[PDB]
DNA sequence: AACCGCCAAAC
DNA sequence: GGTCACCAATCCTGTCCCTAGTGGCCCCACTGTGGCGGT
RNA sequence: CUGAAAAUACAGUGGGGCCACUAGGGACAGGAUUGGUGACGUGACCUGCCGUAUAGGCAG
């Protein structure tokens, strides 16, 4: 409960699992190394107001 | 097709209509139809102790976009923006109004069966004290006749 | 509410009709019962008895105190309890207008199992069909009570917005309204019954029972529903003619009435030819007389009184009581439910929890046609109350004798009387309210009879 | 005397 | 053998227009549905 | 034994002719979704034969 008090629902409840659908990322097998890219532009926009 | 049903269990099938009339000679099942119908309907009308309803159902074959011709309403104060004439109509489980039939007009129908009122009378008059015909507007047992049912 | 009686030539029938050019005003309250759409604690905070704000919040109280103060009159305690009987009275009208709301949504969630008017306004409605007053199991969420107790706190915003919180009491509300979750629900009551006998009595529900062109206008001064003295009427006709077919005595004594289907037929009746009368009676149609006419679909629960050897003589013979079912109603014809439809509309019943388990199996749009206890001094004193009271509508009740029963020539009986239509009040409450409100309110102020007098016979409750 | 005549107007 | 994780979050700043105008002609049904005193 | 009984609204039907919505136009600036998780062991799919054959056919 919101007070830490137990409520009684099945003992047999609190082992049974949640079905969780995923999207997962692993490096293929026997992939040395990964590369992460990313491209950055520079302004002069703190100079003035827009 | 005419379908009837009946509150003892029987269930009655006239196939076509337009091959029966009153004075033409019928098939045998339409008067095994009639035959049975009739005694359950003479049954109804001398016994006082027995319950008879009956649900009757006729399908017509339509034909594309065809007229239907319902009971038309009474009315003799209509105004300028209403309808001249108006149908008799029954609300459904919904808010929509069929268009029916009264009860004294298909009771008007049923007791079509006077034709005692001459020696070779062609025509059948709805069941009257006095013998009215609507075509003609003259009694056919008029009151200073002794034809008239006082 | 009024609608129009027009009159052809209307000189011949009085000066006041003459007057009006023969266009005649009656009472216009029909029942409005609709099929469709549902769409809040709404149905409460409307019935303004009630809630949301005022007539009669706020007890913020003193009001209450001082009431139960003055009533002791017979020592403190016995005081309360007398101040109870109509404060209880009133304090449970307090809970029925606040159960209009829960009532609506329940009977919802039963239809549905899907939906309210709006599963998710619903939801988000403060007093709505929440999937948490979903059950649990109507019964255990009244054995619960619980739900009716957090309600409370609710009502600390709305049921009374703000003020009139911990003033005399709200706890006494409180403990009723959680009294009326046990009374609101299930599988209880049930049994002990002066009424009508016992040795036994008797219950014929009538069910499904069709009438097309019934006479709406039950007095010249009313129209709506057809007369009680009509359904009075019919009854005995049935009476008379079931224990003149079974050689038995029992007695039609009471009963209820519960319309599901109203509808109102446009246009005059044509009369046939007939011997008019003249100097020379001729043979023509007569004067267009106009009325008003209704299409309705009800059910009847009439009350049957007697000895078990006639009683058990009736439930033996269950053809013969079918037989001598009327076909006459007001006026119009009156035939069983349709013969595809399944429905067995002439049972007998020995007790009281089995018919009330099987009627509150009824459509919740149809109204139960319930008699009132309101005094009425003058035509105003109605109106007003009409214009208080949007589930009210002034009936025909019977007959007030204006001179002496004595022997004249045409009458059908010995003695004939000249008598006057009595104006009533009658109330279209929904099938929900009569279901929550309990057993014992159903069978002790649901049911009509005919208090039949030397002077009046006018229709009454008990 | 049997048969033409008199009679109303609300929202 | 059976279920579909919790803990919080819904952005602020400014405005919806101006011009001109909704037609002529002709018509809206015939039958029936009266009581009462008198010359 | 019901503001009681009883009740056929009907026949016929030409909305027609003519018609220009047009001109003008900046949605814009800023942004961290994040932590943690066992699909199976009360189940049938076995044991062999023919065949060059993980082809293809067969016996309980």
């Amino acid at each position: 409960t919101p007070q830490f008090s137990p409520k009684n629902i099945s003992p047999q409840d609190l082992t049974h699992n949640n079905i969780l659908t995923l999207e997962e990322c692993y490096v293929p097998p026997n992939v040395e190394h990964i590369f992460c890219r990313f491209s950055l532009r520079v302004q002069a926009n703190s100079l003035v107001p827009s | 097709q005419i379908e009837i049903k009946t509150s003892k269990g029987s269930c009655y099938l006239i196939d076509n209509t337009r091959k029966l009339a009153w004075e033409s000679k019928w098939a045998s099942d339409d008067l095994k139809v009639l035959e049975e119908l009739s005694n359950e309907i003479e049954s109804a009308l001398t016994d006082p102790n027995v319950f008879w309803s009956a649900d009757i159902t006729a399908k017509i074959e339509a034909s594309f976009c065809q007229e239907i011709y319902p009971s038309q309403i009474l009315n003799d104060k209509v105004k300028q923006g209403e309808a001249s004439k108006q149908f008799v109509k029954a609300k459904c489980a919904d808010g929509r109004y069929a268009v029916s039939f009264n009860s004294v007009k298909i009771g008007a129908a049923l007791q079509s069966i006077d034709d005692w009122w001459d020696e070779d009378a062609s025509k059948r008059l709805r069941v009257h004290e006095f013998g009215a015909d609507k075509e003609i507007g003259v009694a056919r047992r008029p009151p200073d006749s002794e034809q008239n049912f006082y | 509410r009024f609608s129009n009686v027009e009159f052809t030539r209307p000189a011949a029938v009085s000066m006041l009709a003459a007057s009006l050019g023969g266009v005649i005003n009656v009472l216009n309250y029909p029942p409005y019962i609709r099929s469709k759409y549902h769409g809040s604690n709404s149905r409460a905070f409307k019935l303004n008895n009630g809630q949301t704000v005022f007539n009669v919040e706020a007890l913020l109280k003193p009001e209450l105190i001082k009431a139960l103060e003055g009533i002791i009159f017979s020592n403190n305690a016995l005081a309360l309890k007398q101040r109870r009987q109509q404060k209880v009275k009133n304090i449970k009208e307090l809970r029925n207008t606040l159960l209009e709301w829960f009532s609506p949504v329940f009977e919802w969630r039963l239809d549905a199992i899907e939906n309210g008017y709006d599963l998710e306004q619903l939801e988000s409605a403060s007093e709505r069909l929440e999937y948490k007053i979903l059950s649990l199991p109507d019964n255990e969420l009244p054995s619960l009570t619980i739900p009716l107790f957090r309600l409370l706190n609710e009502m600390l915003g709305g049921v009374s917005m703000t003020q009139r919180y911990a003033f005399h009491p709200k706890l006494m509300s409180p403990l009723k309204a959680a009294l009326q979750w046990l009374l609101v629900n299930l599988t209880d009551q049930k049994h002990v019954l002066i009424e009508e006998d016992d040795e036994h009595y008797r219950y014929l529900h009538l069910s499904g029972i069709r009438v097309f062109d019934a006479q709406a206008l039950s007095n010249p001064y009313c129209s709506g529903i057809p007369s009680l003295t009509a359904v009075w009427g019919m009854i005995h006709s049935y009476q008379r003619k079931l224990n003149e077919a079974l050689g038995t005595n029992v007695r039609f004594t009471s009963f209820s009435w519960f319309i599901r289907n109203y509808s109102a037929v446009a246009g005059k009746k044509l009369p046939e030819l007939s011997l008019q009368g003249a100097q020379q009676s001729r043979l023509k149609r007569p004067g267009i007389i106009d009325g008003k006419y209704c299409d309705l679909v009800f059910d009847l629960i009439i009350h049957i009184d007697g000895y078990e050897d006639d009683l058990q003589a009736v439930d033996s013979k269950p053809d013969i009581l079918k037989a001598h079912f009327p076909s006459n109603f007001a006026g119009g014809v009156m035939h069983q439910p349709e013969l595809n439809s399944n429905i067995n509309w002439c049972c007998l019943y020995s007790n009281e929890n089995q018919l009330f388990e099987k009627l509150r199996r009824l459509p919740l749009s149809g109204c139960w046609v319930m008699p009132t206890e309101h005094k009425i001094q003058d035509l105003d004193e109605l109106l007003l109350l009409l214009n208080s009271d949007s589930k009210l509508s002034p009936s025909m009740m019977g007959y007030m004798l204006l001179t002496e029963p004595m022997a004249r020539v045409g009458s059908l009986e010995r003695l004939h009387c000249y008598a006057e239509p009595a104006i009533g009040v009658v109330k279209y409450e929904a099938a929900t309210s009569v279901r929550l409100k309990g057993i014992g309110n159903y069978f002790n102020s649901a049911f009509w009879m005919l208090d039949a007098q030397e002077k009046f016979m006018l229709m009454k409750k008990v």
